């Protein structure tokens, strides 16, 4: 029974989706997870639940990879994509009882996903990146879900102005890993410096002889360490042996060469991209062509930070990589602010790759299910019946939102089909400032079609070592 | 307290008095203001608000995962 | 363990009334579980408490009063 073995994995996969189903939305139910090490963590984020769940089931681990790609591409909807995946698995259970092979089930999802996107783009309102008033109100609403509210007014133009410089035109995917959120102890939320050139994670030399400032400097990346025309050099942090000898600090001080040591190993790959330089393993291969370009290098300390900033890289291959600096008093300030602004950059990232926006709250899922139900008569054969089950599987997202909010399940869903007939995208979430970008709803359906496909295509599993 | 709040919003009262306490020493119901039992506002507001904060987090857990 | 952190929150700030806080939170959980058979949604139970909590503080603020009854009566005398 090769199909019955797969049905056992489908039931186990739907059980995971039912656990995440209660956590959907800000009013969703939290989940308590106790790790084997003894750490007790709790949260409503579906991405953090599936990461620490330590699923031993081979097929159920696909939801973790989809949730990882959901946050890496769209950045939002990691919880809803798991529920949407379980809906197609439940709809395919009745298909297997009718004698339908999963290939037709998987192939029809490709035509259903591409059709759902084209229908979604018809009702979507196309927006342009040249309008700065739309991007401020879009990121400001995403910051209302956190403790910081009144201080988020100055954080809205911070995320908008950083993307517009690197957006250009027809950039398609824009990696947010190049945008670094600098978390330093001290200061306040209202104190922020863009410093579009670059921002490091480390301080300067506190010993005697260190210039700490240099004009017209070339910054290279050196993975080597000095232990028993380059103005500024970087030394990789190594706790095993000594990084930079005290005698070497006095030697380079006479040569008017600024030294910054103890560079974090995580930022080595980050600085090799935005600065457009190359890592130098050995001094024998160390040349001038691998250096950077900096007009002025200075160390500016607001309060206690003692951080060095660089501006005007002016590199042809490299681009204006911007690092955002975040200040705050308590540790819980710069932390929650980091995750809040990270989700704001993901919403802006969705508008750059795909223009247009829609109103959230399960509004498009109702009309798409209505249009696909009427268009199902245009097809013929087994594929025609799949369009009817695919439309019913899209109604689980708006139904769960009504269940987790305390409202009547079946009553609110009927009110959606009734109001959406006369009006178009009017139900009002636009007056409530609820805006979900179209790329999130597009990626949630696209990744669900590939996730359910990779499930049904497994007809058996055996021990392999 | 039932008959005490009936004439309270009317801004007129005859036998209606509020702030009836419980005296367990003498075993009778008297006003705690005259009895000498008083508590600050900071103590009662933070005790009532924090009590619900822990009650919500308990009702939001529908699943317990333990390795 | 949630009530353990709740007990430490009242001690580090007010330092008094920790016993009364645990009793209040214990009865709320007993009455909330009885609403499960009544088909009452937990979020409505949570929202019903948050809306009532904001209005309860307003009602408490109406009966608050400063030190009074200094002339004609005695208050601080019965304390000592």
């Amino acid at each position: 029974k090769p199909q019955e073995v797969r049905k056992a994995n489908i039931i186990a996969a739907r059980s995971v989706a039912d656990a995440i189903r209660t956590s959907l939305g800000p009013k969703g139910m939290d989940k308590m997870i106790k790790t084997s090490r003894g750490e007790i963590i709790i949260s409503n984020d579906g991405h953090t639940i599936l990461k620490q769940m330590a699923i031993l089931h081979p097929v159920a681990r696909m939801l973790v990879e989809v949730s990882a790609a959901q946050d890496s591409e769209a950045g939002d909807g990691t919880t809803s994509v798991v529920i949407l995946t379980g809906a197609l698995l439940g709809a395919a259970e009745r298909l297997l009882n009718k004698g339908i092979h999963p290939t037709i089930i998987a192939d029809s999802f490709q035509s259903a996903a591409k059709r759902s996107v084209d229908i979604l783009l018809e009702m979507c309102h196309k927006v342009s990146l040249s309008d700065r008033e739309q991007l401020v109100r879009a990121a400001s609403t995403s910051l209302s879900s956190k403790i910081v509210s009144q201080y988020s007014s100055f954080l809205a133009p911070l995320a908008v102005d950083s993307v517009l410089k690197i957006s250009d035109e027809n950039s398609k995917n824009v990696d947010l890993n190049d945008i670094r959120l600098v978390k330093k102890v001290g200061g306040t939320i209202d104190d922020t410096e863009m410093i579009d050139g670059v921002v490091l994670t480390q301080t300067a030399i506190k010993s005697a002889g260190g210039p700490t400032r240099k004009e017209k400097a070339k910054i290279g990346l050196i993975q080597f360490q000095i232990s028993p025309k380059c103005n500024v050099l970087l030394i990789q942090k190594s706790i095993l042996r000594d990084a930079v000898n005290d005698l070497a600090l006095h030697f380079l001080s006479k040569l008017n060469i600024m030294v910054v040591k103890d560079i974090e190993r995580e930022e080595i790959e980050f600085l090799s991209k935005g600065l457009g330089c190359k890592p130098i393993a050995d001094i024998e291969l160390f040349t001038e062509d691998r250096l950077g370009s900096a007009d002025l290098v200075e160390e500016i300390d607001s309060d206690g930070s003692k951080i060095v900033r660089v501006t005007g890289i002016r590199n042809n291959n490299a681009r204006p990589t911007v690092s955002v600096v975040i200040r705050g008093a308590n540790n819980m300030i710069i932390d929650e602010t980091e995750r809040s602004l990270h989700d704001a950059l993901c919403v802006i990232r969705c508008l750059v790759k795909e223009r247009g926006l829609i109103a959230g709250g399960g509004a498009p899922e109702i009309e798409i299910s209505r249009r696909l139900s009427k268009e199902a008569r245009s097809m013929e054969g087994v594929q025609a019946f799949i369009w009817q089950e695919f439309a019913s599987a899209l109604e689980v997202i708006p139904t769960t939102l009504a269940e987790n909010a305390g409202l009547n399940s079946i009553k609110v869903v009927t009110e959606l089909r009734s109001k959406h007939e006369n009006g178009e995208l009017n139900d009002n979430t636009y007056e409530e400032h609820i805006l979900q970008p179209v790329l999130v709803s597009t990626s949630a359906i696209t990744l669900a079609s590939e996730c359910v496909k990779s499930i049904l295509r497994i007809d058996d599993i055996a021990f392999s070592r | 307290h039932a008959a005490s709040q009936m004439a309270k919003p009317e801004d007129v009262k005859r036998r209606s008095y509020r702030n009836y306490g419980l005296d367990l020493i003498r075993g009778k119901i008297v006003d705690e203001i005259h009895a000498g039992v008083l508590e600050p506002t900071i103590s009662k507001v933070k005790s009532l608000k924090s009590a619900l904060e822990a009650c919500v987090a308990i009702l939001r857990i529908d699943t317990m995962i333990t390795v | 363990k949630i009530l353990v952190e709740l007990a430490q929150q009242q001690d580090r700030e007010i330092g008094d009334g920790t016993t009364s806080v645990v009793i209040i939170a214990s009865e709320l959980l007993k009455r909330a579980n009885e609403l499960v058979k009544n088909k009452i949604h937990p979020t409505t139970i949570i929202t019903g408490f948050r809306v009532a909590l904001r209005e309860a503080i307003r009602f408490i603020n109406e009966v608050l009063s400063t030190s009074v009854d200094t002339l004609g009566k005695e208050t601080l005398i019965n304390i000592a």
